[PDB]
C-alpha cells in the first residue's frame, strides 16, 4: 500500500496482526515459511525479525462495501530501506522546486525564513544516509559465479 | 506721345493686381512629434547552485 518495490529494497522489521479463526502453530508455519524464503531478505543485523499478535474477533465490512467477507485476516506494518527509498524521491522532487526558488514567497510571507528550506534538505540527506548505513548489513556471500584451474 | 491737332484722349492703364511675389507658401512645418527608441531587456531567474 505504498509504490515502493520490497525486493529492491532490504526488510527491516514485521509486526504481523491476525483475526478471526486463527491457529498459532498455523501462523508460526506461515512466518517460517517466510523466513525459510530467504529472497525475502532481512537485514543481519536482526535475525529475530517479527512481532506477532493475534485476535478473535473477523474483519466486519461495513455496507456498501467491496471488500469480500472472510473468516481470518491478517495486517502489517513493515519497516524496510525502500520506503527511505520512495523519500529520496521526494526530496529530489523538494530539491528541484527549491534549486529555482519557487514558491518560497507563500511562506516567507507567513514569516518563516527561507534558511529553513535548506536546513531541512540536508536534515533528509542526512536521513538518507543513515538508512544507507543500515542497508549496508555487512551481511557474508555464498560462493562464486565461475570455478578455478590447477 | 506725338499725334493729331487738337484735343487727344486721357487713358490711364495702372494694372491692380499683385505681380509674382514672395509667398512661395508650401514648405513643410510639423512633422508629428515622433522619437525613436533603442531597447533592451536581461533575464533574471533565481540562480543558486
Amino acid at each position: 500500500m505504498v509504490k515502493c518495490d520490497p525486493r529492491h529494497g532490504k526488510y527491516m522489521a514485521c509486526c504481523l496482526l491476525y483475526r478471526g479463526d486463527v491457529v498459532p502453530k498455523d501462523v508460526n508455519a506461515a512466518i517460517a515459511t517466510i523466513k525459510t524464503k530467504r529472497s525475502i531478505q532481512f537485514v543481519d543485523w536482526c535475525p529475530t525479525g517479527f512481532k506477532v499478535g493475534i485476535n478473535y474477533q473477523p474483519p466486519t465490512v461495513v455496507p456498501g462495501g467491496d471488500l469480500a467477507k472472510v473468516q481470518r485476516a491478517v495486517c502489517m506494518l513493515s519497516n524496510t530501506t525502500a520506503i527511505a527509498e520512495a523519500w529520496a524521491r521526494l526530496d529530489h522532487k523538494f530539491d528541484l522546486m527549491y534549486a529555482k526558488r519557487a514558491f518560497v514567497h507563500w511562506y516567507v510571507g507567513e514569516g518563516m525564513e527561507e534558511g529553513e528550506f535548506s536546513e531541512a534538505r540536508e536534515d533528509m540527506a542526512a536521513l538518507e544516509k543513515d538508512y544507507e548505513e543500515v542497508g549496508v548489513d555487512s551481511v557474508e556471500g555464498e560462493g562464486e559465479e565461475e570455478g578455478e584451474e590447477y | 506721345s506725338p499725334g493729331t491737332p487738337g484735343s487727344r484722349s486721357r487713358t490711364p492703364s495702372l494694372p491692380t493686381p499683385p505681380t509674382r511675389e514672395p509667398k512661395k507658401v508650401a514648405v513643410v512645418r510639423t512633422p508629428p512629434k515622433s522619437p525613436s527608441s533603442a531597447k533592451s531587456r536581461l533575464q533574471t531567474a533565481p540562480v543558486p547552485m
